[PDB]
């Protein structure tokens, strides 16, 4: 019952993914790609902390740390290319 | 270095739990860990 | 289903749906400006309530503070929002209009100069 | 290594001797030292006469690659010692001719005397090999030494023409040769000839006899320039003519006859081998005197000559093979005389034919030209090169007293009896054989009257030539002269060589025909009476005579106009051919468009792994043995799957790149499904440092494109897609198939069992990363190593293409 | 699962094949990212889906996922890696030098 | 021209926190997901977020590592600890460990496999920041 | 032990590291590359030695017995593929320190030669199925860069298209491991062999088979998947072109030979006709490309995939005397074509230029290259006595003891093709009146032919001497044909 | 604040040797008799007492909590209403916050808050330009910025 909790939030999570997707598609502009990117990303590591209950085990607690980490380093990157057309400045 | 010192034990206190160990070996090395991430960063940070 | 199990069925009944929420905002807002308001806030507060129930199911129902999961709460918390900045300032230094709609903007001034 | 070895590749010690000789003693002439040799091999030869003549041979093997049964063996008897004999003494003349003809100042003596003792070493080899590996060895240094000397000149666009002419059509016919003797030794366990004369039923007997026939003969009618390989040899004459003397008129274009000679006891006694000998003779026999007729130059007419006689002692070797096929039903005397007589002419031709050559080459060295158009007059003006002339164009025209009216004279006895043979369909054909043969010998006659009429008689016109004319210098003469007395010689006293050289040689070639201790009869002489073969040769005079007087009337003419060989063309049409036709197969092949390539590729891969899955009945699924999918694993892969086909739609990089990272990032979210934390891991830092790397280059490169739907390519380019998706996912089921059948313990269940306790750690992944498969973890940064020095030097370094070579 | 793991795979290999067989430069270089994606994906269906716990043997599982593909998929993933940086920067450089990222545009001469 | 006070501020905090997370990948691999890869990968994005974050001559002064040497070095650390065995008669590559007593610290395992896997490490990280900031500085 | 048996691939993977310490000094790495490449020759024939005396030495890495941890095996195949490599190892870079630029030496070109040479010997010496893939990856990307290194318009265009096939080709190996892993549970090549006969090559296990022919087909030259290699091979200097035209397909070609007397060996009806027609059309097809073309160094870049035809067809016919044949053929094809890209490095010199219309009269201003050339060329043709008529012979001998006819006759004809080819430079280029200025008539090259005198004495010491080269060929033969010799070693 | 924290476990270290304690909970009788000492003696010192500042963050804490579940609330009606019935639009807004991390903590909390979205900052760093969802009601968040947001900040700031 608990777990039957945790597998509908599983799908819920999924149809999340699957909505976040739609626009990294179809737009319109850049930014709304890589906000969509960005959130589809952060809602990963909801997903994963699902299933960390669901199999009962510690084995992914690094994977969601990760995920925050690169998310963020994915979206910072992608907005200044948008923007300026380089990644890192100086150079 | 007040500062420092206590970053070196919030880098520790951020460390000991990942290991799970609570021995002295492993706060040894968390603390040691963050006097190395301390040096690297002293430019970076300014310290 | 036990008292602990109901806690956390509270938390990551929250926390899926809003995670929906958020995603359907980015299809329902109608800029992206309004967007990343949902991005930022739901995609951010269901991310959490998920990561304190998984939390709280290791610690009531296992005995294990998993403190990684608490690192993750707080890397949410503080990059959520400088991205957010980041892609939304990003998106009107690069031309991506206001919505039609939208009644105000400060900030066209500043970047008139 | 017997001395008889030793004598055998001496001049090839002696070739790496000349360059120095050449170089630390120009003084002298190179050919003084080159001389010794050939007259040193010559005097060691004659004295295996004192064993052939009585019967015997004297054989010796050294083993060289016994584990592919090739053995150094030579072998003396009267066949082989006879072309020993030639090969030397006529090679002693020609290096004595080639000294005062080759001035030492201006030309490269060292090239020459390599090339020439490179061929003199392995023509005796040729002839004196037992074993047919080590035969086909010296056969294609021949042909090599060979074409080195007709492209001495190489600076001329014909002495390279000529080259590689030869080198084409006798390696052409060397290769094919070689399938030959490998089929003999797939019959008979041996390369050694003796041995397969041995064993010569296992041959007749088996399926691969007329195969390996046709296959040696190819090599021999090359060499021996039968029709239609024969073309060669008038482009060979930008040689100089010292080569064209001993080569190309004496020695290595009797190396066909000579192998044709050494395996008739293999292959004889069946119509294929009389028929393929006899007419494969008697067209090149009159094909060859018909072309000489239309030849202006004296070198032009002097090989269409030999290409003429060639075939003429083919003929006869081919008329004498029937004495095998009749056995003793037939006094041995009877068709064994054919076989007399083709060693008979085999002597005189190198005689008549290299003083011919001799002369040639005075003529042109001594007036500029050998064109029989601007010679004429020269009988009183070049006396001594008059009368060898003279009596090798009589010899050869075979006018009596000389040695080539015996020849010839043996020649149409041997016909008028292959007529009485009535079998073979000799009932039919005997005749044709006889009045071609008769014709050729007009046409014979004819161009040596040509030859000598116009070259030797009217008025002499001095201002034709631009030095003026003198006999050539003594040491110039003594080769011809010499040449030109056997010719005498071998007239009046042909049985000189009758019982010394004549009837061992025939031994040789017919070895079952007589008992041993039997000597065939061999007495040789001038006057038989009125039979007809006289009538024949008073018949090849006068119509010689008057086709020559009615020359004023043909020579207007359209077939006296041409002189170049018809054959030619194809010969030049073929290989532009090879090179035109092999430039249309590659640029279809080699189109410079990465997409063909990759489509060649997987359409063969396709066409492969499917018709092997068909044929091994492979498409299979196994529905039971496969886990359970959660309903939230549904949406996830339909999202996978929808992504990866948005993919080929996008038409902007920066959209190309977010779908990227999502495809990335739900690989990492199927490793935690399927329990693998440390590749989610990977696979998501892999994947960001990705990201940041395609924006790098994006500074670089430019924005995607809509490129348009070209309806036939991209129609292709779908169907191979899904062909090569379909057969991974259909050998993926089969796969995962047979695994569960099968059910081998996976290897891995070790590392399950020892990663803590022998290895020390919990985490399988990284014990197996760092311990029991630590090697490849090494090699693996290792290949990041080279991939960042590789970028560095990539962007860093750039060179025109100038600085290095 | 194994079998939807391994169609999964299959519309990898059709897609990043389709995308090799075009004529931009940058769809090429994808297409050989998605046929890399689908080679690890495979290797992993192959040794067989969901069969014990994450290979960490102080979790004291009966059964666990086998490792040792997942071990072979690290050094591919990390080779891949390497190699698609190399090939990106190629890429690139080749653009630059003839300023076309058109593969028909880089056929060159012809019978060189 | 930007006003990056947040995302400077933020930068600062999250990269402390890369690293030492990073560093506790590496030393966690042997028992628990990480290792030499993915701490090396993990070392190499808190370094390549301080160039996202600020730019590249202020980020090169503040950490001025040889990642060429890094490489070459990385790579002789790994080869050398292969030879441990040759001191024992063992094939290369043999690794090794043993619980010793450290009075300080407790018992503690060292391994071979510790040496081994910091130079797959150094290698890790010096090849992503070469192979990225020689791409980022190519001006031609 | 057997710590010897890794030495081949240590020695250059540590000169190599060491090299990228000193890239500043060009002399300390010349001489250092130097006394290396002739240690990894005196290494590689002492390993030669011991497993000619005293067997198949395996080495078992970690202490892991196999099918556990990666083994290296050196068998007498794998050994003479070692020597080979160092041979042509020594001779190329004595060329390269008379040819190439300063420039490249600033660039890692040392560092990537040396780990181009550990990835060949340690892909001839793997017994493991997915080691050897990375033993390709590392041989790879060494030339990857190696081939585009100086990035001049045509090296950037055609290194692009040689490593996109490449990769291509190293997806379609790990397809193949995949699968063979779901059936096998095993990587090990003596285990493999062991499992895949208890499961009689059955069903899929077929189309498996056919895979590994694929990717290895496709890293060694074969038709229809070599388009990668004709035009790439023309971008880098020839000492590289040489080092690459003698040896990296060498590697897939050793890989075909391995895994189809070792593994695949139950269905030779099917597996092995295969390999037969795939060497009888890659003879024909690569010998019609060196005949379209007019370029020295892209005559003999299609040669290099006619002769590996060769080298497949007596796999094929898959007896004694052709397998012996293909061991002495590689041997053979190692050394004369190594000598003949080093000829035309050292024509385009003299001349500026490898086009052969653009060439002429060589021979009177430089007959050692001329004559060096000249028997190089022949050897490659089959003229006897040099190598290459032995290796030649030792095939259709054993096709026609075979009664492979039609596959004797192609090796026949191509050989006749070949000899029009390598006629042809030498008309072209060697003969002919001197097209070549008098300056360029006075270079002195014997600096550079020196290193390529080895080549050319070995392809004459190889025919003469050819019966203890042949006899060690027939052991060879006898080792591999035989998979229970490798097999016992090894588990 | 960090010297005081520091000698706060010094003194604990100290006297969990006194009472023979390694065991934890003694290390917190320890730390709290730290935090009574120096509290004692802060007048006796020149203390700002750390725990008053320690407490100013728990609460900023607590209010960025508090702030993210009653901004999801306002979305929660916006985007669940038949229509979007929103009337967006750039504001800016004054702020005294002088320092980077005090500029970083509003930035952060305005976007964590209802219907408010940190865009950008001035040059100056005296305005922080606020994407808000509906702008007719802009003087309640200029208002609980001044009031809540910058006020909370200043206690954990001075
Ligand atoms: C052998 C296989 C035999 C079958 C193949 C047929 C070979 C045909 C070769 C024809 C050679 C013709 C020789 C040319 C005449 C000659 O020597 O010309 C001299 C010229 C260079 O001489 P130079 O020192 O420059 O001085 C010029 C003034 N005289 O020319 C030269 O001296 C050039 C050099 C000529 C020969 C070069 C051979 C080089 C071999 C290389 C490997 C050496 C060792 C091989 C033996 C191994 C045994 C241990």
């Amino acid at each position: 019952m608990f777990q039957s909790i945790l597998m509908i939030v599983l799908v819920v999570m999924s149809i999340s993914l699957f909505v976040c997707f739609i626009r990294t598609l179809i737009g319109p502009t850049m930014s709304d790609r890589i906000v969509a990117l960005d959130t589809f990303g952060i809602n990963l590591i909801g997903f994963i902390g699902v299933i960390m209950m669901l199999q009962e085990t510690l084995a992914y607690s690094e994977v969601v740390l990760v995920i925050s980490i690169l998310a963020f380093i994915g979206s910072i990157a992608l907005s200044k290319f948008i923007e300026r057309g380089v990644v890192f400045d100086r150079g | 270095m007040a500062f420092q010192i206590l970053l070196n034990l919030v880098i520790a206190v951020i460390w000991v739990n990942f290991q799970n160990s609570y021995t002295a070996v492993d706060f040894l090395i968390g603390y040691v860990v963050g006097i190395f991430i301390l040096f690297v960063l002293r430019r970076f940070l300014r310290f | 289903m036990t008292a602990v199990e109901i806690i956390i069925s509270i938390f990551v009944l929250i926390g899926g749906f809003l995670s929906l929420l958020g995603s359907i905002g980015i299809i329902r807002f109608p800029d992206v400006y309004g967007r990343l308001h949902a991005a930022t806030k739901s995609a951010t507060l269901g991310v959490i309530s998920i990561m304190l129930a998984t939390f709280l199911f290791f610690f009531l129902v296992h005995g294990e503070f998993v403190g990684k999961l608490l690192l993750t709460i707080l890397f949410v918390f503080l990059t959520a929002p400088v991205a957010g900045m980041m892609m939304g300032r990003s998106a009107y230094r690069v031309g991506v209009p206001l919505w039609e709609k939208s009644t105000q903007d400060d900030l066209k001034k500043m970047y008139e100069k | 290594m017997t001395v008889l070895h030793w004598a055998t590749i001496s001049p090839f010690l002696l070739a790496i001797l000349i360059p120095f000789l050449y170089k630390y003693a120009r003084r002298i002439h190179t050919g003084w030292f080159v001389l010794a040799l050939p007259l040193v091999l010559f005097i060691y030869f004659i004295r295996y006469l004192s064993v052939t003549s009585t019967g015997g041979v004297v054989e010796h093997t050294i083993p060289w690659v016994p584990s592919l049964g090739i053995n150094f063996t030579v072998f003396v008897d009267g066949l082989s010692l006879l072309f020993a004999l030639l090969i030397t003494g006529i090679g002693t003349l020609v290096i004595l001719y080639s000294i005062f003809y080759l001035s030492k100042k201006t030309e490269s003596l060292n090239n020459f005397y390599v090339y020439l003792l490179m061929f003199m070493g392995a023509m005796l080899g040729v002839v004196l090999s037992d074993n047919l590996i080590v035969l086909y060895v010296f056969w294609e240094l021949t042909s090599l030494a060979s074409s080195l000397l007709i492209s001495y000149w190489f600076h001329r666009e014909k002495s390279t023409y000529g080259a590689q002419k030869s080198m084409l059509i006798t390696v052409f016919g060397g290769f094919a040769m070689l399938g030959g003797f490998s089929l003999l030794y797939v019959m008979t366990g041996t390369f050694s000839i003796r041995g397969i004369i041995e064993n010569v039923d296992l041959v007749t007997s088996s399926e691969l006899f007329l195969p390996a026939m046709i296959l040696v003969l190819l090599g021999a009618f090359t060499k021996s320039a039968q029709f239609p390989f024969h073309i060669w040899l008038p482009d060979a004459m930008e040689a100089p003519t010292p080569v064209s003397a001993y080569l190309h008129s004496a020695t290595m274009v009797k190396a066909g006859i000579y192998l044709v000679a050494r395996l008739t006891p293999v292959f004889a006694g069946s119509a294929e081998w009389f028929w393929l000998l006899t007419g494969f003779g008697v067209v090149t026999l009159l094909w060859g005197s018909t072309s000489a007729v239309r030849q202006k130059d004296l070198k032009g007419i002097l090989a269409f000559s030999t290409v003429s006689q060639l075939g003429l002692i083919m003929t006869l070797l081919g008329l004498g093979s029937a004495a095998i096929y009749f056995g003793d039903s037939v006094d041995p005397a009877f068709y064994s005389f054919a076989i007399m007589a083709a060693i008979f002419h085999l002597i005189n031709h190198a005689t008549f034919k290299g003083s011919l050559f001799m002369t040639a080459g005075i003529i042109d060295h001594e007036t500029g030209t050998r064109d029989i158009r601007k010679l004429g007059g020269l009988m009183a003006i070049m006396p001594v090169t008059f009368t060898v002339s003279l009596i090798g164009l009589a010899s050869m025209a075979g006018l009596p007293p000389f040695n080539g009216f015996l020849s010839k004279e043996m020649f149409f006895t041997a016909l008028l009896r292959a007529t009485e043979m009535n079998t073979f369909n000799m009932e039919t054909f005997g005749i044709i054989i006889v009045v071609l043969a008769w014709i050729a010998s007009v046409f014979t006659f004819l161009y040596c009257l040509i030859m000598f009429f116009k070259t030797f008689t009217g008025k002499f016109k001095p201002e034709n030539y631009d030095v003026k004319v003198h006999e050539a210098p003594i040491g110039m003469l003594i080769s011809p002269v010499i040449l030109g007395s056997l010719v005498i010689v071998f007239g009046f006293f042909p049985n000189i060589l009758a019982y010394t050289i004549i009837e061992p040689a025939m031994q040789a070639i017919l070895p079952t025909l007589l008992a041993d201790g039997e000597v065939f009869y061999v007495n040789i002489y001038m006057w038989h009476g009125f039979n007809a073969e006289l009538f024949m040769t008073m018949g090849v005079v006068a119509a010689g005579i008057i086709l020559f007087l009615m020359m004023k009337n043909w020579a207007k003419t359209a077939f006296y106009m041409k002189e170049r060989d018809p054959l030619n063309w194809f010969y030049d049409n073929s290989l532009s051919g090879v090179i035109t036709g092999s430039q249309a197969v590659t640029r279809i092949q080699m189109t410079g468009l990465l997409r063909d390539y990759f489509a060649y590729m997987t359409t063969f891969m396709i066409l492969l792994l499917g018709y092997t899955m068909f044929r091994y009945d492979a498409f299979t699924i196994d529905t039971t043995n496969v886990t359970g999918i959660a309903p939230y694993i549904w949406v996830i892969t339909l999202v996978f799957i929808a992504a990866t086909l948005s993919i080929p739609f996008i038409n902007k990089r920066i959209t190309a790149v977010v779908v990227v990272g999502v495809i990335g990032f739900l690989l990492a979210l199927l490793f935690v499904v399927f329990r693998a934390p440390d590749l989610a891991l990977t696979q998501l830092l892999v994947e960001t440092v990705t990201v940041l790397l395609l924006m790098l280059a994006f500074y670089h490169l430019p924005e995607l494109r809509k490129e348009e739907f070209k309806p036939r390519f991209n129609i292709v380019n779908l169907i191979i897609s899904i062909g090569v998706g379909f057969l991974v996912t259909a050998i993926a089921l089969s796969s995962l198939a047979l695994g569960n059948e099968a059910g081998i313990e996976p290897i891995s269940q070790f590392f399950v069992e020892n990663s803590k306790e022998l290895a020390g750690g919990y985490n399988m992944v990284n014990v197996i990363l760092v311990d029991f498969r630590g090697l490849d973890t090494l090699l693996e940064v290792l290949v990041l190593g080279i991939a960042a020095l590789g970028v560095i030097a990539l962007i860093k370094l750039r060179m025109t293409g100038r600085e290095d070579v | 699962m194994e079998i939807l793991m391994s169609i999964t795979v299959g519309v990898l290999f059709m897609v990043g094949t389709y995308l090799i067989l075009t004529k931009s430069l940058l769809r090429v270089v994808v297409g050989l990212i998605l046929l890399s994606h689908g080679a690890h994906l495979l290797l992993l269906t192959m040794a067989g889906l969901q069969r014990g716990a994450p290979p960490l043997l102080h979790l004291e599982a009966t059964t666990y996922s086998d490792p040792l593909p997942q071990a072979l998929i690290l050094t591919a993933i990390v080779i891949s890696f390497g190699v698609t940086s190399f090939l990106l920067v190629l890429a690139y450089r080749t653009y630059k030098e003839h300023k076309t990222d058109d593969l028909d545009q880089l056929r060159g001469s012809a019978d060189e | 021209k930007s006003n990056d006070v947040l995302l400077h501020s933020v930068t600062r905090v999250v990269t402390f926190i890369i690293l030492a997370f990073s560093v506790y990948l590496f030393f966690a691999g042997h028992n628990n997901p990480g290792g030499g890869f993915i701490g090396g990968l993990m070392t190499a994005s808190a370094l390549l977020l301080m160039y996202l974050g600020f730019d590249m001559k202020s980020i090169k002064k503040a950490i001025p590592f040889d990642f060429t040497k890094m490489i070459a070095f990385g790579l002789l650390l790994a080869i050398i600890t292969g030879f441990g065995g040759l001191l024992v008669g063992d094939p290369y590559l043999t690794q090794y460990f043993e619980y010793y007593q450290i009075p300080i610290l407790g018992e503690t395992e060292l391994t071979t496999a510790l040496p081994f896997d910091l130079g797959i490490y150094l290698v890790v990280v010096g090849i992503a920041l070469t192979i990225i900031l020689t791409i980022a500085e190519d001006d031609m | 032990m057997n710590n010897l048996v890794i030495l081949p691939i240590l020695i250059p993977f540590i000169v190599g590291t060491i090299l990228i310490l000193f890239a500043k000094n060009h002399s300390l790495q010349r001489v250092i590359s130097g006394f290396t490449v002739i240690g990894m020759l005196l290494v590689a024939i002492y390993l030669a030695m011991d497993v000619y005396q005293n067997g198949i030495s395996v080495l078992e890495l970690g202490n892991w017995q196999a099918p556990f941890g990666i083994v290296l095996v050196a068998d007498m195949f794998a050994t003479m593929m070692v020597i080979l490599a160092s041979i042509v190892g020594v001779v190329c870079l004595f060329f390269a320190f008379q040819t190439i630029s300063s420039e490249r030496e600033k660039y890692y070109f040392y560092p990537f030669y040396f780990f181009l040479l550990a990835g060949v010997n340690g892909a001839f010496l793997t017994g493991d199925l997915f080691n050897l893939f990375v033993f390709f990856e590392v041989m790879l990307i060494a030339s990857y860069i190696l081939i585009v290194l100086g990035g001049t318009k045509y090296q950037l265009r055609e290194s692009l298209k040689y490593v996109m096939i490449n990769v291509f080709a190293s997806i379609l190996f790990i397809v193949g491991v995949a699968y063979i892993y779901s059936v096998t549970g095993t990587l090990n090549m003596a285990d493999l062999a062991v499992k895949v006969g208890q499961l009689e090559q059955t069903g899929v296990l077929n189309v498996i088979a056919v895979i590994f022919l694929v990717v290895f087909a496709m890293k060694g030259g074969l038709f229809p998947l070599y388009f990668w290699l004709p035009r790439s091979y023309y971008g880098p200097p020839a000492a590289i072109a040489a080092l690459f035209g003698g040896l990296l397909t060498k590697v897939g070609i050793y890989a075909i030979m391995r895994t189809f007397t070792l593994i695949f060996t139950h269905d030779p009806d099917f597996t092995h006709m295969l390999i037969l027609i795939l060497a009888g059309l890659t003879m024909f097809f690569g010998v019609l490309g060196a005949v379209s073309q007019f370029d020295f160094k892209r005559i003999l870049s299609y040669h290099i995939i006619s002769q590996v035809g060769y080298m497949v067809m007596g796999l094929g016919i898959y007896t004694q005397l052709a397998i012996a044949g293909a061991i002495y053929y590689i041997a053979h094809h190692i050394i004369v074509k190594a000598a003949l890209f080093l000829f035309a490095g050292a024509t385009q010199r003299i001349t500026g230029t490898t086009d052969l219309k653009k060439m002429g009269g060589l021979l009177k201003t430089h007959p050692w290259l001329a004559w060096m050339f000249f028997i190089s060329a022949i050897s490659l043709a089959g003229i006897p006595p040099l190598s290459g008529f032995f290796s030649k012979f030792a095939l259709i001998l054993a096709a026609f003891l075979n009664e492979n006819y039609i596959i004797a006759a192609v090796a026949l004809a191509v050989g006749l093709l070949t000899l029009f080819s390598m006629m042809k430079i030498f008309i072209y280029a060697f003969w002919g009146e001197q097209k070549h200025t008098e300056q360029q008539a006075n270079f002195k090259v014997g600096k550079l032919l020196l290193p390529i005198v080895p080549l050319v004495a070995l392809t004459i010491i190889l025919g003469f001497a050819a019966e203890p080269i042949f006899q060690y060929s027939l052991q060879v033969a006898d080792q591999i044909l035989d998979p229970t010799i490798y097999i016992e070693s090894v588990l």
